RNA sequence: GGACCUGGCGGUGCUUCAUAUCCCUCUAGAGGAGCCUGUUCUGUAAUCGAUAAACCCCGAUCAACCUCACCACCUCUUGCUCAGCCUAUAUACCGCCAUCUUCAGCAAACCCUGAUGAAGGCUACAAAGUAAGCGCAAGUACCCACGUAAAGACGUUAGGUCAAGGUGUAGCCCAUGAGGUGGCAAGAAAUGGGCUACAUUUUCUACCCCAGAAAACUACGAUAGCCCUUAUGAAACUUAAGGGUCGAAGGUGGAUUUAGC
C-alpha cells in the first residue's frame, strides 16, 4: 500500500519524528527556484490565458 | 567495468568500513548477509513481503536516527520477532536515544504486528576498514 | 512514493556532476541541510518531553503538548533568519593583499615553510611566490594533460635565502 | 502516491478483478461445459462480456512494486531486475549471491 | 538463571555508553523511554488508519488502534450507555440531559452506573494524551444535580454516592447522605461500609475514644445489616488509626486479632500498617521490637499475592526498622523473605527499592564481617540499585574498622562510575583515611594514585563555571599523598594552590616538606616552607626557622631572607 | 532427555537464475545469482507426545535467524472401532 | 563535559563466574559483555582481523552464547519433569505394528515473520497393512481394486492421503471415514461382481 | 598499524583471561584447555559459513595473529646496531657475508626429498623485503658450497634453507581380501566415470563370468566397445576366464557405464596380482579416474567454448 | 621564425611474437533454397531507444485487449499524490554497463638528473631511484593443486541509457497533464542472425544398437499455404497445439566469412 506508507512517514516528518533527507532537497530546490523567477503559475493563469 | 556496489579507488583520504570494502562477489565469501530470515530457502514462501518490510526498515531507521547510524542494519527474524541492532555513534544524549528507542519499537510493532526490539551498539566513531 | 527516494549524499552526488567527461578534459556548490535541524522539530511545532524538549519540569515529567500558531510562526522565522545569517556568511569575502598586480600570483605571500618531521622549524623564514606557469603534456589516452609549475622564493632577512621549483 | 500512474491503473485492475472473481467464476462455469443448453450458454455469453473491462484477469500486468518498471520482474521478490540487483549486491537479501560454478 | 552481578537491570540498554551510571539517570532513562512509547502510541491513535493492516497471524488484538470516540449517533439509553463504557463524562451527561428532556425513559441500571462514573472521576474528565490538598467534591455537581433528578433510587444509588464522596474528600457530606439510607430503610454493602469508617475519623478531628467509639458502632451495624466484613474493611480500620500512635496500639492488635479469628487473612498491608504505627518516633525496644520479631515469625516462607493497594509497602517498612534496631539477623529475614518465591514483585516502585536497599547495604556495613559485606557490595551494586553517595561513606568507614585500606582506590574507582565524582562530602572522606597513617611503601604508592584522580576530580568540576574551590582539609590531605609516595616534585608545585585559594597549610604537611628538603639537601625549599608558614603567622614557624637554620646551610641572601622572616616575626 | 536421535545430511539444493547486467542493451552480459539451501535431519524414534512438546518447543524457540524447520511426526493408532468385524 | 562512556563490564566478570546467567536467551552479540579476545573479518596487508568492537561481521553471525553445553545440561534438567516414559513393552518396531497397525503422518512448518499459517499443514496420511484388517479372500481382492495405486503390492501397505479439508482434524477425520467405508464396501458383495 | 612491544604484552594478558573464560563457557578444566580446544569451541558459539577461513571468528595467540615486526635498529644515541645498517639490507647482506666467508675458509683449508625454500620464505628468515634477483644470486652462492668439500659445520647452515618437498607415492593402494559366506576369497572396488558410478566385486577364482545388475555382460552392453572395456584390465594382466566379477552401476551413458566399471574392475584386480603387475596397470593408465566431466554452458555464447556468431560487419 | 620536449601518426627499420590464432594447415558452418526472427528502406492518421569493431531474437527471461509511451475521436481540471509531465538536454549527472582487457599497469608522498626549461630517472660482475595504496597475483566457488567461472585498477570512445528509478538546468499547467472508446503495428525491396533441408553415415516402423521395409514426379524435403478441431482468454482469420489437405524451392551453395585446443 503505497499510499500508507508515503502518507504515514510525511505525517511523521511533519511531527518532526522522521527526516527525509530527499524531501528537504526537493524543499532547498523549489526555494531557490522561487528566488530566481521559476514559480508554478495559478492553475487557470498560466502562460497560455 | 563493473560499478555494482564498488567503492573506486581514491587519493588515500576515503576512509571504507568492512562491508563497504567489499564487491558484491565477495558476499557468502567475505561478508555476510545484513537481513537473515527464511523467506529465500527452497521450499519458503513470502519472500516477497519480507523484502518490502526490509527495505522500509532501513529508510525509517536511517531517517529516525538521522546523522547517528555508523553502519548499516543487521535485520534478524526467529518466529514472529523482529530483532533490529544497529551501530550508532556517541554524539547525542541517552536520553534522545531511550526515547527514540521506545517510539520506534512501538510504532514498528504495531505497523508491522509483532514484537520488534532495537539494539543499540555505540562507537565513538565510524569504524575505519581501511583508506582507499 | 516512499520507495523512490534516495539519501542526501546520493542526491548531492548527481546534482552537482563533479564526476563525469565534462569534467575530464577541460570540457554548483553542495549544501547541508541538516546543519540546523533538531531532532523532534517538525511543522505541526509537538514538543515531545525527553526529544525536543527536557524530559522533566518542576521535577514532574511534562506531557505532549504543542506550540500555538502564533509561537509556531516565531520558530519559523527564526529559523530562516538563522539560515540567512549562515549563509551571509559565506558570501563574506576576504580582503586579499594582492601582489604585483591584481590577478597575478608574482609578489604574494606563502607564509613559512612547513616545520619538519624532527620538531624543525622556519618561523623566521618568509616565502614569495616569483611565478605560476600552466605547463601542458600530451599523453596517449588522456591527451592534454595539465599541471602547474611554480618558482617561489624564501629569506630570512639577513642574508639567508633560496628559490625551488 | 504510487509510483506512476501506469501502476495506479494496475492497483485499480487488480481492486475491480478481486471484486468481480466469484461472479465471472459463476458465469464462466455455465460456459465451460457441454451439459447445458446452448441458448442458456449464449445468454451466459454476454452475461460476462457485459462486465466492466477493468475486471478482466488478464489485463492485469505484474510491474516493479518500487519503480513500476513492467518487464524484466522477477516473480518471487516482485522487483525489476535492476532493483533486484541493487538489493542483492549491497547483502540486503537474505541467502542470494552471485554464482559462480 | 539467576541476577548477573556485571549488568544493570534488564530494562535499560546494555551499552557502555547507554548503560545508566547513577540513580537519577537510572530514573530518568526510562522515563525518557516511556515518554517515547506514549508519543508512538499517540501517534497511532491519532492516525489509526495508517495501522490497520493486519497481517498477523493468529490475530494480535493488542497490536490494533484503540478508538476512545463513540460511534453512534442517535440520541437514545443505547448511545447513552456507549458514552459511559468510554467514559465521557461531559457527553454522558449531555447526552442524559437531552435524553430526559425528550421524554424517553432511561432505565435504573443505566442511570446507577452514570453515577459511577460521576462519584468516581468527580465530575472531571479522565487524563488524556493530548487533547493533592484540598477537596474535590464541588458544592453543585452533575452527580448530585442527577442523583435528586432520579426517580427511583434503589440501594447502589446511594451506595454510589457515598463512596465517591469519600473518595474526594467530602467525609461530612457521606455521613449526612449515610443517614438518609438507613431512614429509608435501605441496607448498604461493605465497600460502602469501608468508605464510612474512612469518613468517621476524618471527619472531624477529636480525642481517640470519641472515633473509637463511633468506629465500633459502624461495625456492629454492619453485623446488624448481615453485611460481612473483608480484608479492607479492617486494613482501613488499621490505616486510619495511624493517626493517634501510641493510643491506638492496643487496639489496633485487638483488630488484628478479630481478622484471624473470622477468617480473613492478613496481608502484606496489614502489617505495613501495624509496622508504621508501632514504629513512632522514639525508643523502639520498649514494643517495636517483639512487634516486628512476631511478624516475621509468622510470614516465614509464605508466598504472597496482591490484596490490598499498599501490599508494596511492607519491606519498604519492615527493613527501615531493622535499621533502627540495628538488627542484622532480622534484616536477613525480611530479604530472606523477599527472595522466596515471586515475593520480590512487592518491594515497590523505584523509590521504594532505592530506599529499600539502602537500608538493607547501610546495615550490613555497619553489622557484619568485612569480607561478607564485600559479598553483598557486588551483589547489589549496581545490579539491584545505584548507590547514595551516603552509601559509599558508609563503606568507607567499614573498611576502616576492618583495617582494609588497600580497597579504598577501589571504591573511588566506583564511586566515579555511580556519578559521585563531584561529591565534596565524599572526596574529603577518602583523602582523610589514605593520608590518616603512614602504610607500607607498596600501598602508599597506591594512595598517590588517588590522589592524583581525585586532584583532577576537583579541577575539572562542572562548578569550573564558578571559581574553584579546594577544601583546606583536601589540599593538605593530597600534598601529604604525594610526599609520602615520593612524588615530591608534585607536592612543591602545590605548595602555589595554598596562597592562590589562602587554604591556612596543615602542621604535618610543613614539617614533611621539611624532611623532603633535608633529603634533597635544597635550602631554596626549605626557606619557602619557611616562608609559606610565616604567610600565615603559624607559631610552629618561629621554631621551624630555628630548625632551617641548624639543619641547612643558610646562603647570606637565604640568612637575609631568614632575617627578613625575623623582621616579621 | 533420554531421546534416541539419530542424524545424516541430505544433498544440498543450489538454485540459480541469470540476471541482465545493463540497466539497457548489451545482452550478451549477464549477471548470475544462487541460493543455497542446506538441510539437516534429526530423526527421533519412540518418544510420547509430552515428551515430543517439550523437545520441539526447546529446540523450535532456539531455531537460528535464517534457518527453517520441517517436523514430521509419525503417530501410532489402534483400528478404529467400527473395522474390527464386519457389520453382517 | 561530554559524556564519558564507562568501561565495559567484561572487567568485571570472574574466570568462574556462571555464564548462562549472562546470555540467559537469545541474544545480539554485545562486545561489552563478552569476555573473548575473538576477532574477525579478512585481513588487510600486515593487518590482524578487525577487533570486536563495532564488528559488523560479529553482529550478523547467530551466535550461541545461550547455549553452552553447562547451559544446555541445566535447562534439560528443568524439562524432564515435563517428559513421559515410552512404554517398555514396545521394544521393536515390529511389536509397534502388532498394537498399534495404523500410522498417521503429519508436518508442522517453522517458518519467520508476521503469519504462522501454512497450506501444507493439512495434509494427513494414513498407512495401515492390509494384514493387519480383518480381511477375507474376497474382500481383501476388492479392497485392492477399489483403491487402485493407493494400495502397493510389494509393502501390501495401504496409504490414504487426505487433503480436501481446510484444517488437519477434519483431514484425519476423513480419512478415517474413508478407511471404514473402503472396509465395510469390501465385505459386501454386488449381484454385479458375478460376472467377473 | 605498528605494533610497539607494550601493545602485544597487553595483548598476550588478554588472551590468557579470555582463554579461561572460554573454557568456563564450555565446561572444560582450563588448565587443559589447547588451543584446538578453542578453535573447536570458537565454531560453535560463533557459527560463520562464509567460504573463506581466514574471514571467519578466530581466538588465537597474540604471537600467531600480529605480523613479526623489526625492533629498533638503533639505540638512544642514534648508533646504528648492524654495522651493515646503512645499506638498507643489514640481513640479506650479513647472510651473503658470511656465506662468501666460509666459501673462502674451505679453500684455505683445501635432491629428491629436499628443496630451497622460496623467495617469500627467505623474506621471512631474513624479516626484509627482497628482489628477484637478489634471490637468485643467494641460491647461487649456496649452491656453490655445496660444490664444495663442506663440512658438518657447513652443512646444518646450508639445511637451514632447504625445505622438505614430501613426495607422496603413486604406489596404488591394494583392497582388503574379503571372505563370503561360502569362503570364496573376493575384492570389492569403486569406480567413476563422468555421471557413471560403479561397484565392482572380483573373486580370486571363477571362469570369467561378468554380471552388470544381474545381468550376462554381453546383453548389457550389445555394443563392442564397451566389451573391449571390460577385457582391457584382465587381458593386461593374463588373467582372462580366472574370475568372476559382480558389478552395480547407475548414472551416465553406455560408455561412461563401461569407463566405470573399467576402474572398479582394475582397482579390485589388484588385490590378486603381484607388487610389479599393480605398478604395470597403473602406467597403462587403468587405475586413474578421468577428471574430463561435460564442462558447464556460460552466459553470452552458444556453448562450452562456443560462441555465438560474430556478425558480419 | 630558430632549436627542442611530449604525444599521435608513418604505403617506418631491426628483432621477437599472436596458439583457436594474423596467414597456411584441422573440423563443422555462414554466404545459394524455404521458413522463423531483428534491422534498413517503403508504406501507414499511428511510438521510443540501440544502430563500425563495442547495433541488428539488442532494452523484451517477450506487444491480440492490457502492456503503451503511438494515432483518431470524446471527456476531466487542486487532478491516485502537500499535484502531474515516457517534455528537451546521456554534451549537466547519479545509478548500471559496453570497449581495449584473450591487458599489467595506475599512483599519493619524496629523492635525484637536466646550469633548478618543457621534461627525465635503467644496466644485478648493477650506473638514482624509494615508493603506501589500487589492479594483476594470491585466495575463494564449481569435481583437485587442473580447467571453467568469478575478478580485472587508472584511463580511452563527451561510448550506451533522462523511456528502470532518481535528478541539475530549461520548458508545459483548461495541457507537453489525466481518463475512456476504437485503431496501426504492413511488405515493392534489401540485409543480419537463426531453424529445417537438399538425403543412403539417408527415410519409415519395431527396438534403444545382431531387424523388416522405403529409396526420384505417390522418393527426400515446410515448423509455409489452405481447412477443421482443441487449449488459454471476456474477446483468437490472428496466439499455441493437433489433425486433414497440400508436396513447393532445395540436388550441398561464388567472392567473402564465423566458431572451436
Ligand atoms: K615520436
Ligand atoms: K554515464
Ligand atoms: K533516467
Ligand atoms: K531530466
Ligand atoms: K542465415
Ligand atoms: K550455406
Ligand atoms: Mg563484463
Ligand atoms: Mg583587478
Ligand atoms: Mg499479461
Ligand atoms: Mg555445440
Ligand atoms: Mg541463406
Ligand atoms: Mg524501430
Ligand atoms: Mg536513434
Ligand atoms: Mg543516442
Ligand atoms: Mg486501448
Ligand atoms: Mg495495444
Ligand atoms: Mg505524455
Ligand atoms: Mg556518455
Ligand atoms: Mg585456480
Ligand atoms: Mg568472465
Ligand atoms: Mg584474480
Ligand atoms: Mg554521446
Ligand atoms: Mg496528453
Ligand atoms: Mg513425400
Ligand atoms: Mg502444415
Ligand atoms: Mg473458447
Amino acid at each position: 500500500n503505497h499510499h500508507t506508507y508515503a502518507e504515514l512517514m510525511q505525517t511523521l516528518r511533519f511531527l518532526g519524528l522522521y527526516r527525509d533527507e530527499h524531501q528537504d532537497f526537493m524543499d532547498e530546490q523549489k526555494r531557490l527556484k522561487k528566488l530566481r523567477g521559476k514559480e508554478k503559475p495559478k492553475k487557470g493563469e498560466g502562460k497560455r490565458a | 567495468k563493473n560499478r555494482a556496489a564498488r567503492v573506486r579507488v581514491s587519493k588515500g583520504d576515503k576512509p571504507v568500513t568492512y562491508e563497504e570494502a567489499h564487491a558484491p562477489h565477495y558476499i557468502a565469501h567475505r561478508k555476510g548477509w545484513l537481513s537473515l530470515h527464511t523467506g529465500n530457502l527452497d521450499g519458503e514462501d513470502h519472500a516477497a513481503e519480507r523484502t518490502v518490510e526490509d527495505v522500509f526498515l532501513r529508510k525509517f531507521m536511517w531517517g529516525t536516527f538521522p546523522g547517528c547510524l555508523a553502519d548499516q542494519l543487521v535485520l534478524k527474524r526467529r518466529g514472529n520477532q523482529l530483532e533490529i541492532c544497529a551501530v550508532v555513534l556517541r554524539q547525542l544524549s541517552p536520553h534522545k536515544y531511550y526515547f527514540l528507542v521506545g517510539y520506534s519499537e512501538t510504532l514498528l510493532s504495531y505497523f508491522y504486528k509483532c514484537p520488534v526490539r532495537l539494539h543499540l551498539q555505540t562507537v565513538p566513531s565510524k569504524v575505519v576498514y581501511k583508506y582507499l | 512514493s516512499f520507495f523512490t527516494k534516495l539519501t542526501a549524499d546520493e542526491l548531492w552526488k548527481g546534482a552537482l556532476a563533479e564526476t563525469g567527461a565534462g569534467a575530464k578534459k577541460g570540457r554548483k556548490k553542495r549544501k547541508d541541510l541538516n546543519r540546523g535541524q533538531i531532532i523532534g522539530e517538525g511543522r505541526y511545532g509537538f514538543l515531545w518531553p525527553g526529544l525536543n524538549v527536557p524530559l522533566m519540569k518542576n521535577g514532574a515529567v511534562q506531557t505532549i503538548a504543542q506550540r500555538s500558531k502564533e509561537e509556531q510562526e516565531k520558530v519559523e522565522a527564526d529559523m530562516i533568519q538563522q539560515r540567512e545569517e549562515w549563509d551571509r556568511k559565506k558570501k563574506m569575502k576576504v580582503k586579499r593583499e594582492r601582489g604585483w598586480s591584481g590577478n597575478s600570483w608574482g609578489g604574494i605571500s606563502l607564509g613559512p615553510p612547513d616545520p619538519g618531521p624532527c620538531g624543525e622549524t622556519y618561523e623566521d623564514f618568509d616565502t614569495r611566490i616569483l611565478e605560476v606557469r600552466n605547463v601542458f603534456t600530451m599523453t596517449a589516452k588522456e591527451g592534454r594533460k595539465k599541471s602547474i609549475r611554480v618558482l617561489v622564493a624564501v629569506g630570512n632577512g639577513k642574508g639567508a635565502a633560496g628559490f625551488s621549483i | 502516491h504510487y509510483v506512476d500512474w501506469r501502476m495506479w491503473r494496475d492497483v485499480k485492475r487488480r481492486k475491480m478483478a478481486y471484486e468481480y472473481a466469484d461472479e465471472r467464476l459463476r458465469i464462466n462455469s455455465l460456459r465451460k461445459n457441454t451439459i447445458l443448453p446452448k441458448i442458456l450458454q449464449d445468454v451466459a455469453d454476454e452475461e460476462i462480456a457485459a462486465l466492466p473491462r477493468d475486471s478482466c484477469p488478464v489485463r492485469i500486468r505484474n510491474r516493479c512494486v518500487m519503480t513500476s518498471r513492467p518487464r524484466g520482474v522477477k516473480r518471487r521478490w516482485r522487483l525489476s531486475r535492476i532493483v533486484f540487483r541493487h538489493l542483492a549486491d549491497h547483502g540486503q537479501l537474505s541467502g542470494i549471491q552471485r554464482a559462480t560454478w | 538463571v539467576n541476577r548477573d552481578t556485571t549488568a544493570v537491570p534488564y530494562v535499560f540498554q546494555d551499552d557502555p555508553y547507554l548503560m545508566p551510571a547513577s540513580s537519577l539517570e537510572s530514573r530518568s532513562f526510562l522515563l525518557a523511554k516511556k515518554s517515547g512509547e506514549n508519543v508512538a502510541k499517540f501517534i497511532i491513535n491519532s492516525y489509526p488508519k495508517y495501522f490497520q493492516k493486519d497481517i498477523a497471524e493468529p490475530h494480535i488484538p493488542c497490536l490494533m488502534p484503540e478508538y476512545f470516540e463513540p460511534q453512534i449517533k442517535d440520541i437514545s439509553e443505547a448511545a447513552l450507555k456507549e458514552r459511559i463504557e468510554l467514559r465521557k463524562v461531559k457527553a454522558s451527561v449531555d447526552m442524559f440531559d437531552q435524553l430526559l428532556q425528550a421524554g424517553t425513559t432511561v432505565s435504573l441500571e443505566t442511570t446507577n452506573s452514570l453515577l459511577d462514573l460521576l462519584c468516581y472521576y468527580g465530575d472531571q474528565e479522565p487524563s488524556t494524551d493530548y487533547h493533592q490538598f484540598g477537596v474535590t467534591w464541588r458544592a453543585k455537581n452533575n452527580a448530585e444535580r442527577i442523583f435528586s433528578l432520579m426517580p427511583e433510587k434503589n440501594e447502589h444509588s446511594y451506595c454510589t454516592m457515598i463512596r465517591g464522596m469519600v473518595k474526594h474528600r467530602a467525609y461530612e457530606q457521606a455521613l449526612n447522605l449515610y443517614t438518609e439510607l438507613l431512614n429509608n430503610r435501605l441496607h448498604a454493602d461493605v465497600y460502602t461500609f469501608n468508605a464510612l469508617i474512612e469518613a468517621t475519623v476524618c471527619a472531624i478531628n477529636e480525642k481517640f475514644e470519641e472515633k473509637w467509639s463511633k468506629i465500633l458502632e459502624l461495625l456492629r451495624h454492619m453485623v446488624a445489616q448481615k453485611v460481612k466484613p473483608n480484608l479492607q474493611t479492617f486494613n482501613t480500620i488499621l490505616k486510619c488509626l495511624r493517626r493517634f500512635h501510641v493510643f491506638a496500639r492496643s487496639p489496633a492488635l485487638q483488630v488484628l486479632r478479630e481478622m484471624k479469628a473470622i477468617g480473613i487473612e492478613p496481608s502484606l498491608a496489614t502489617y505495613h500498617h501495624i509496622i508504621r504505627l508501632f514504629d513512632q518516633p522514639g525508643d523502639p525496644l520498649k514494643r517495636s521490637s517483639f512487634i516486628i520479631y512476631d511478624i516475621m515469625n509468622e510470614l516465614m516462607g509464605k508466598r504472597f499475592s496482591p490484596k490490598d493497594p499498599d501490599d508494596d509497602k511492607f519491606f519498604q517498612s519492615a527493613m527501615s526498622i531493622c535499621s533502627s534496631l540495628r538488627d542484622l539477623e532480622l534484616a536477613y529475614q525480611v530479604h530472606g523473605l523477599l527472595k522466596t518465591g515471586d515475593n520480590w514483585k512487592f518491594i515497590g516502585p523505584d523509590q521504594h527499592r532505592n530506599f529499600y536497599y539502602s537500608k538493607f547495604f547501610d546495615l550490613i556495613c555497619l553489622m557484619e564481617q568485612i569480607d561478607v559485606t564485600l559479598k553483598w557490595y557486588e551483589d547489589l551494586i549496581p545490579s539491584a540499585y545505584f548507590p547514595h553517595s551516603q552509601t559509599m561513606i558508609h563503606l568507607l568507614q567499614a573498611l576502616d574498622v576492618a583495617n582494609r585500606l588497600e580497597v579504598i582506590p577501589k571504591i573511588w574507582k566506583d564511586s566515579k562510575e555511580y556519578g559521585h565524582t563531584f561529591r565534596s562530602d565524599l572526596r574529603e572522606e577518602i583523602l582523610m583515611l589514605m593520608a590518616r597513617d603512614k602504610h607500607p611503601p607498596e600501598l602508599q604508592v597506591a594512595f598517590a594514585d588517588c590522589a592524583a584522580d581525585i586532584k583532577s576530580a576537583y579541577e575539572s568540576q562542572p562548578i569550573r563555571q564558578t571559581a574553584q574551590d579546594w577544601p583546606a582539609t583536601s589540599l593538605n590531605c593530597i600534598a601529604i599523598l604525594f610526599l609520602r609516595a615520593g612524588r615530591t616534585q608534585e607536592a612543591w608545585k602545590m605548595l602555589g594552590l595554598f596562597r592562590k585559594h589562602n587554604k591556612i597549610p596543615r602542621s604535618e604537611l610543613l614539617n614533611e616538606l621539611m624532611d623532603s628538603a633535608k633529603v634533597s639537601n635544597s635550602p631554596s625549599q626549605a626557606i619557602e616552607v619557611v616562608e609559606l608558614a610565616s604567610a600565615f603567622s603559624l607559631p610552629i614557624c618561629e621554631g621551624l626557622t630555628q630548625r632551617v637554620m641548624s639543619d641547612f646551610a643558610i646562603n647570606q641572601e637565604q640568612k637575609e631572607a631568614l632575617s627578613n622572616l625575623t623582621a616579621l616575626t | 532427555l533420554g531421546i534416541s536421535i539419530k542424524v545424516h545430511e541430505p544433498p544440498r539444493k543450489i538454485e540459480r537464475f541469470t540476471l541482465l547486467q545493463s540497466v539497457h542493451i548489451y545482452k550478451k552480459h549477464r549477471v548470475q545469482y544462487e541460493m543455497r539451501t542446506l538441510y539437516r535431519c534429526l530423526e527421533l524414534e519412540h518418544l510420547t507426545g509430552s515428551t515430543a512438546d517439550v523437545y520441539l518447543e526447546y529446540i523450535q524457540r532456539n531455531l537460528p535467524e535464517g534457518v527453517a524447520m520441517e517436523v514430521t511426526k509419525t503417530q501410532l493408532e489402534q483400528l478404529p472401532e467400527h473395522i474390527k468385524e464386519p457389520i453382517w | 563535559p561530554r559524556r564519558k562512556a564507562l568501561p565495559p563490564r567484561t572487567e568485571k566478570m570472574a574466570v568462574d563466574q556462571d555464564w548462562p546467567s549472562v546470555y540467559p536467551v537469545a541474544a545480539p552479540f554485545k562486545p561489552s559483555a563478552v569476555p573473548l579476545p575473538v576477532r574477525m573479518g579478512y585481513p588487510v596487508k600486515k593487518g590482524v582481523p578487525m577487533a570486536k568492537e563495532g564488528n559488523l561481521e560479529l553482529l550478523k553471525i547467530p551466535n550461541f552464547l545461550h547455549l553452552t553445553p553447562v547451559a544446555i545440561k541445566k535447562h534439560c534438567e528443568a524439562l524432564k519433569d515435563f517428559c513421559t516414559e515410552w512404554p517398555a513393552a514396545l521394544d521393536s518396531d515390529e511389536k509397534c505394528e502388532k498394537h498399534f497397525p495404523i500410522e498417521i503422518d503429519s508436518t508442522d512448518y517453522v517458518s519467520s515473520g508476521p503469519s504462522v499459517r501454512n497450506p501444507r499443514a493439512r495434509v494427513v496420511v494414513l498407512r495401515v497393512k492390509l494384514s493387519s484388517l480383518n480381511l477375507d479372500d474376497h474382500a481383501k481382492k476388492k479392497l485392492i481394486k477399489l483403491v487402485g495405486e493407493r494400495y502397493c503390492k510389494t509393502t501390501d501397505v495401504l496409504t490414504i492421503k487426505t487433503d480436501r479439508c481446510p484444517l488437519r482434524r477434519q483431514n484425519y477425520d476423513y480419512a478415517v471415514y474413508l478407511l471404514t467405508v473402503l472396509y465395510h464396501e469390501s465385505w459386501n458383495t454386488e449381484e454385479w461382481e458375478k460376472s467377473k | 598499524e605498528t605494533y610497539t612491544e607494550d601493545f602485544i604484552k597487553k595483548q598476550i594478558e588478554e588472551f590468557n583471561i579470555g582463554k579461561r573464560h572460554l573454557a568456563n563457557m564450555m565446561g572444560e578444566d582450563p588448565e587443559t584447555f589447547t588451543q584446538e580446544d578453542i578453535d573447536r569451541a570458537i565454531a560453535y558459539l560463533f557459527p560463520s559459513g562464509l567460504f573463506e577461513k581466514r574471514a571467519r571468528p578466530v581466538m588465537k595467540h597474540p604471537e600467531q595473529i600480529f605480523p613479526r615486526q623489526r625492533a629498533i635498529q638503533w639505540g638512544e644515541d642514534g648508533r646504528p646496531f648492524h654495522y651493515l645498517f646503512y645499506t638498507g639490507k643489514q640481513s640479506y647482506y650479513s647472510l651473503m657475508h658470511d656465506v662468501y666467508g666460509m666459501l673462502l675458509n674451505l679453500e684455505k683449508h683445501q635432491v629428491i626429498g629436499s628443496r630451497w625454500l622460496i623467495k617469500e620464505e627467505l623474506e621471512e628468515m631474513l624479516v626484509e623485503k627482497l628482489s628477484d634477483l637478489d634471490y637468485m644470486q643467494f641460491i647461487r652462492l649456496l649452491e656453490k658450497l655445496l660444490t664444495s668439500q663442506c663440512g658438518a659445520a657447513e652443512e646444518e647452515f646450508v639445511q637451514r634453507f632447504r625445505r622438505s618437498v614430501t613426495l607422496e607415492s603413486k604406489k596404488q593402494l591394494i583392497e582388503p581380501v574379503q571372505y563370503d559366506e561360502q569362503g570364496m576369497a573376493f575384492s570389492k572396488s569403486e569406480g567413476k566415470r563422468k555421471t557413471a558410478k560403479a561397484e565392482a566385486i572380483v573373486y580370486k577364482h571363477g571362469s570369467g563370468r561378468i554380471k552388470v545388475n544381474g545381468i550376462d555382460y554381453q546383453l548389457y552392453f550389445p555394443i563392442t566397445q564397451d566389451r573391449e572395456q571390460l577385457m582391457f584390465p584382465f587381458h593386461f594382466v593374463d588373467r582372462l576366464g580366472k574370475h568372476d566379477v559382480t558389478c552395480t552401476v547407475s548414472g551416465g551413458g553406455r560408455s561412461a557405464q563401461a569407463g566405470a566399471i573399467r576402474l572398479a574392475m582394475a582397482k579390485a584386480l589388484c588385490s590378486f596380482v603381484t607388487e610389479d603387475e599393480v605398478e604395470w596397470m597403473r602406467q597403462a593408465g587403468l587405475l586413474t579416474t578421468d577428471p574430463r566431466v561435460r564442462e558447464r554452458k556460460k552466459p553470452g555464447q552458444e556453448g562450452a567454448r562456443r560462441k555465438f556468431t560474430w556478425k558480419k560487419r
